[PDB]
């Protein structure tokens, strides 16, 4: 939500995106993360899970509904790996206009 | 022990199970508390319906139905007579024809009065004492062993 | 897919499936080609289920001069419901493949209090109460006075049905209980009485186990036209003790009391027939004469006459004679005694009430009851239980006992006496079910080894294979710790259950474990007692404050309704973020009831093995029996029943959509020789000494790697 | 030994030597004082199961020791005595006795209430005879403890 | 100070006492103790 | 003694429920 | 219920082999 408020008010050609390194699996949330999923998913803003010896069920629905991706550190190689990996530019969703 | 008690000592049935109502003839609930003053005045009748009792006729027993008392009393009785086993029947009608009448009578005598019971009873006494009562006699003595064992 | 089985080419909708699916179905196959009956275990859920309506299917379809119908039964209607749903996409499958309909249908059973839609009962939730209107509604009095025109609140779906949905059979398709009632309310015919009806014109047919169990729907569902039709248990794994427990029943002091005063209306209401007419109703007196329906299984049952009951009079003065007799007998203040002979005989020789008469008490209550004109059964229940257990205990007795306890159960000491009459074997109260059918096949998940089962019950097993699951992972990880991080044995023997550390080890255990186990974990107890001296102790300690602040716990108890609500938020917090952590007893209905899923238990910690307090009375006449009858020991059978139990409420990790699970057993127990054996194959070969005597933090350790190494695709 | 006793591997494998079959061997385990020495004793008595007499250098180290055996052995205060002259727990009345080399390996007179312990001490047999910083046993005196005590095994 | 504020905002029974019993004339340390004790 | 339990399993419900905005 | 000891020495360099 704190990059949402800030993310909303960005134009329509930029990209929006959010990368999330999660440690704790246990996450406190003031509210239902499913409106605010579907609020990002309108809001157009990619995001992208990265857990960290975590395999969450929020972390799982949040990056596949929203199209992004969620991924698990197997070990330092993959960590590098998965943060090289989303230095490149997101592919175009048949949904994303230019 | 859950029921009241007596129509007037109800109060130690509450305290303890080991205390035991009595049955009688008359079918009348009662107690040591209560059977003492039968025996100072008219020595053996029963208190509210004054029927008399020929001795104490008291029994032990730990139903709270007075009927099923009554019943089983009448019961017990009437098992000595129409009692005859199945080999005497070969219509299976045969085998529970007597039992109705005789239900009826156990039924009838909680009741009714055993005017016609009696002579009934009599009328059949005077056929079945010879035989079938001698020979019914050793074959449920026999069997009511075959059911204790 | 066509798949090249043993006997056909059998075709299948998945372009894959993996290699134990093959064998599974070439070895069921087996059971068809013997035209006999079987036992055999595979884990997954979907893929025996797939595979065994894609093999039958085939094989009736090559065969349906040998096999006419197939009758399956599962644990319970909302598994039934995706079930009949994957037959559904079966036949889809089938009809695409086909390219054209053909003559099948297949139908999933329910009773009244699911299956029915009419206006009246829908308000009604209780099973007893949407039966006994039901019941009502249909009655036949019901039905004359709808005949008779006048101002009546009928089922017309039922008159509709019978007049209408009766002369015109559903031709085919697959019809789910939810598509059921829709068709039924569509069509305006019952859709429990059309289901009835359709089963005599249906080739499939679904129902749980108490439908084949109980003798009286059972008998209804289980006619002699399925002389040559195959039935096949899907998870049935507890089938002796649900066997069991559908015959034994339980009287109490407030029973008593409730059939005095249904006695009392009974009475009354004979005096309104007398005062009304009773020459009408001596109508039945004739064919009595001559010569909900009774437990009493097929053989059994007799259509003799009733004997001295001949009257209403006699019949409520029997019954008045037995109920004093039974009160009196249950109200008796001793230890608890088995008679199972000796209360017949006390019953004859105590009120001279013969078992001749008393078997037909429920045979003449039914008979009298209808004759009556009652309301509805729900509130007479308590008085036909016990003329049912009259006539049965008055019939038979050699697989059960007469149990007297001074109070009720779950409590040790209440002024509310019981007596049970425990049965005791499974073999002759089921035996109609290997008699009657050609082919009876016991399929199972986490069950124990197959050679008990011939000795508990009557059958020759064509089959006798335990399948393991085939992937390219390891989906599955069993794992049993046998130490705790204090350097002190974890077992939870009888003596040292109680023991702080213990209680301490399982506690640090849980702490960490569900710290590091994603989403949702379940965690099982012995008993409520020891559950809740463990949470004390750990709310004594910081141990319960550290594991709630690390994530949210749940406490299951005998409500229904508080763990429905409990298991709701349970899954809701895991939904969310906060995630959350489920106890229960391992005994407890929610553990029988409940199915684990991805996020939804991913893992499974079992504290000790769960053993039932060997002093019950109840399991000291089943295992007595057994040893006497049987001959199976006693640690032998109350091992297996502990190892069953426990591989039941932790295999239900793993059920299908190959989602990861993990199972960790707290008990050293667990890791000897025999109660390796004693585990399922697909556990124990899973099962390795890596992880076959973990300390406490060993466990953690192989767990977040487990975990690491299932997040990645496959 | 109460399952609240924890053994840890030096302690095990210091235990498994001295246990190296069904007989216990005679010898000297070197532990640190930080290391539960006391544990290692008290779980030797527990395994030999048979009468045992401990041996400290001093009245506080018998304290050390009763406090141990009671907070890891199922004995019961009563069934321990300390057999010293500043304090008396009647120890013929138990089987479990401690005590000093200074008392027992006293040169001089003894008191007639401690010669007649000494006396019932001197005609039983110990199973095991634990001795506590047996770097000071090698002296005059107290090596004739060993000549005054009769004992199956040493440790 | 953040033991009965998380309490007062977790629970409705704190809720509701703490704004009808609000603390006057005392230390917050009784309001926690009658709480937990 | 199971107030302890129910209390506990209030707490999570009632943080469940705050955590759900209406 | 006998102790651990009584089997025997650990004897753990048995495990090495040429
Ligand atoms: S007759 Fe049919 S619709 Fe009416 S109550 Fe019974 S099941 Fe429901
Ligand atoms: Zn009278
Ligand atoms: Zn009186």
């Amino acid at each position: 939500s704190i990059a949402m408020q800030t993310l909303k008010h960005m134009p329509g050609h930029t990209s929006r995106e959010v990368l999330i390194i999660f440690s704790s699996l246990t996450t406190c949330d003031p509210s239902n993360i499913y409106d605010l999923i579907k609020t990002l998913k309108a809001a157009k803003i990619r995001v992208s899970v990265i857990g960290l010896s975590a395999e969450v069920r929020v972390c799982t629905v949040l990056a596949r509904e929203t199209g992004g991706t969620y991924h698990v550190i197997l070990d330092e190689s993959h960590y590098k790996e998965l943060l090289t990996h989303h230095v490149s530019p997101p592919p175009a969703s048949s949904s994303s206009e230019c | 022990m859950d029921d009241q008690g007596c129509p007037r000592c109800k109060t130690t049935k509450y305290r303890n199970p080991s205390l035991k109502l009595m049955v009688n003839v008359c079918g009348h609930t009662l107690c040591e508390s209560c059977v003492d003053l039968l025996f100072v005045r008219g020595a053996g009748n029963c208190p509210e319906c004054g029927t008399p009792l020929r001795k104490s006729n008291f029994r032990v027993q730990l139903f709270e139905d007075p009927t099923v008392d009554k019943e089983v009393e009448i019961r017990k009785k009437v098992l000595k007579i129409y009692n005859k086993r199945e080999e005497d029947f070969p219509s299976l009608r045969e085998y529970n024809d007597f039992l109705e009448e005789v239900e009826e009578i156990v039924f009838n005598l909680t009741n009714n009065v055993d005017l016609d019971n009696t002579k009934k009873k009599m009328e059949i006494y005077q056929k079945e004492n010879k035989d079938v009562i001698q020979k019914n006699k050793l074959k449920l003595t026999r069997e009511q062993e075959e059911l204790e064992e | 897919m066509k798949l090249n089985v043993d006997g056909l080419l059998v075709y299948f909708p998945y372009d894959y499936i993996y290699p134990e699916q093959f064998s599974y179905m070439r070895e069921l196959k087996r059971t068809l080609d013997a035209k006999g009956h079987g036992v055999l275990e595979m884990p997954s859920g979907t893929g025996k289920t797939v595979s065994l309506l894609a093999l039958i299917m085939a094989y009736q379809r090559a065969y349906p001069l040998e096999v006419t119908k197939l009758i399956y039964c599962s644990r319970t209607v909302p598994e039934i419901e995706k079930v009949i749903e994957e037959l559904r996409k079966l036949l889809n499958f089938y009809e695409k493949q086909e390219g054209e309909k053909l003559p099948f249908l297949g139908l999933a059973l329910s009773s009244r209090k699911n299956l029915c839609i009419h206006p009246e009962v829908t308000p009604l939730r209780f099973g007893k109460d949407v039966d006994g209107k039901c019941h009502s509604l249909t009655a036949s009095y019901v039905r004359a006075q709808y005949q008779h025109d006048t101002s009546l609140p009928h089922c017309r779906f039922y008159e509709e049905f019978d007049a209408h949905g009766r002369e015109v059979p559903l031709p085919a398709g697959i019809y789910n209980l939810d598509d059921l009632k829709a068709l039924g309310r569509r069509q305006g015919w019952c859709p429990y009485f059309l289901a009835r009806y359709s089963i005599l014109h249906a080739n499939v047919v679904v129902y749980s186990y108490h439908y084949l169990l109980d003798p009286k729907i059972a008998d209804l569902v289980s006619k002699e036209l399925a002389r040559k039709a195959v039935v096949v248990f899907d998870e049935a794994h507890n089938i002796d003790n649900v066997c069991i427990d559908s015959m034994s029943v339980n009287l109490t002091r407030r029973t008593l009391d409730r059939c005095q005063g249904n006695l009392e209306t009974l009475q009354k209401t004979v005096l309104r027939i007398k005062e009304t007419d009773e020459q009408r109703l001596r109508d039945e007196y004739r064919r009595l004469v001559e010569g909900a329906n009774p437990v009493l299984p097929d053989e059994v049952l007799q259509e003799a006459v009733p004997g001295s009951i001949r009257t209403a009079e006699h019949f409520l003065g029997f019954l008045r004679r037995l109920l004093e007799y039974v009160k009196w007998r249950l109200r008796v203040q001793h230890v608890v005694q088995e008679s199972p002979p000796a209360f017949l005989s006390g019953l004859a020789q105590r009120v001279c009430i013969q078992r001749k008469p008393l078997r037909f008490c429920a045979e003449r209550l039914r008979s009298l009851l209808h004759t009556l004109e009652i309301t509805d059964l729900a509130d007479f229940s308590p008085l036909t239980l016990l003329a049912n257990f009259a006539t049965l205990v008055s019939t038979y007795a050699k697989g059960f006992t007469i149990i007297i306890e001074p109070f009720d159960d779950r409590t040790p000491t209440i002024a509310n006496p019981i007596l049970h009459f425990s049965c005791m074997d499974a073999s002759l109260a089921i035996k109609p079910v290997f008699e009657r059918f050609q082919s009876v096949i016991i399929t199972s998940g986490t069950l124990s080894p197959l050679d008990i089962y011939p000795k508990i019950l009557d059958f020759h097993p064509v089959t006798m294979a335990t399948f393991t699951m085939t992937l390219a992972r390891v989906c599955l990880c069993p794992m049993i710790i046998g130490r705790g991080n204090d350097q002190v044995a974890i077992s939870s023997k009888f003596e040292t259950r109680e023991d702080i550390a213990v209680i301490r080890n399982y506690g640090n255990l849980l702490l960490e474990m569900s710290a590091v186990v994603p989403d949702g974990i379940v965690a099982f107890f012995t008993s409520y007692q020891y559950m809740e001296s463990t949470v004390a102790s750990w709310y004594e300690q910081g141990i319960l404050e550290n594991i709630q602040r690390n994530k949210l716990l749940f406490i299951e108890t005998q409500d229904g309704a508080e763990t429905s609500v409990a298991l709701e938020k349970y899954q809701e917090a895991c939904e969310n973020g906060r995630g959350a952590i489920l106890l229960s007893v391992a005994r407890g209905k929610v553990s029988e009831g409940i199915d684990f899923v991805h996020h939804y238990g991913r893992a499974v910690i079992m504290f000790g093995v769960p053993y039932v307090y060997t002093q019950s009375r109840i399991l000291k006449a089943r295992l007595e029996y057994l040893r006497d009858q049987f001959q199976i020991r006693e640690n032998d059978f109350l091992t297996f029943d502990a190892m069953r139990h426990a591989a039941q409420c932790v295999g239900r990790a793993i059920r299908g959509k190959t989602d990861y699970g993990l199972m960790v057993f707290a008990d050293k127990r667990f890791a000897r020789g025999d109660k390796r054996g004693k585990l399922p194959r697909w556990i124990q070969e899973h099962l390795t000494d890596a992880n076959l005597n973990l300390t406490v933090d060993e466990g953690v350790q192989v767990a977040k790697y487990f975990l690491r190494q299932m997040a990645q695709p496959f | 030994l109460k399952p609240t006793a924890v053994l840890r591997p030096y302690q095990e494998k210091s235990l498994r030597k001295m246990f190296g079959n069904g007989r216990a061997r005679s010898g000297v385990i070197v532990l640190p004082c930080g290391a539960g020495k006391s544990l290692v004793g008290v779980t030797a008595a527990c395994t030999v199961r048979k009468r045992c007499l401990v041996l400290g250098n001093s009245a506080v180290s018998v304290e050390q020791w009763k406090a141990q055996f009671k907070m890891w052995s199922t004995i019961d205060d009563s069934q321990i005595c300390r057999f010293t002259s500043d304090a008396k727990d009647k120890p013929i009345g138990c089987s479990v006795a401690i005590s000093t080399y200074s008392m027992l390996g006293h040169t001089t007179k003894r008191s007639w209430e401690a010669e007649r312990v000494m006396e019932w001490l001197k005609t039983q047999e110990w199973g095991l005879m634990i001795l506590d910083e047996v770097h000071t046993i090698p002296a005059k005196m107290f090596r004739r403890v060993l000549t005054i005590v009769q004992a199956h095994c040493k440790l | 100070s953040d033991i009965i504020e998380s309490i007062f905002r977790t629970y409705p029974a704190v809720k509701m006492k703490y704004a009808e019993n609000v603390p006057h004339n005392m230390t917050e340390k009784e309001f926690w103790t009658r709480f937990f004790q | 003694n199971a107030a302890i339990i129910k209390r506990f399993n209030h707490h999570s419900a009632m943080v469940l429920a705050a955590g759900l905005r209406k | 219920r006998t102790k651990r000891w009584e089997g025997g020495y650990e004897r753990t360099w048995e495990i090495l082999k040429e």
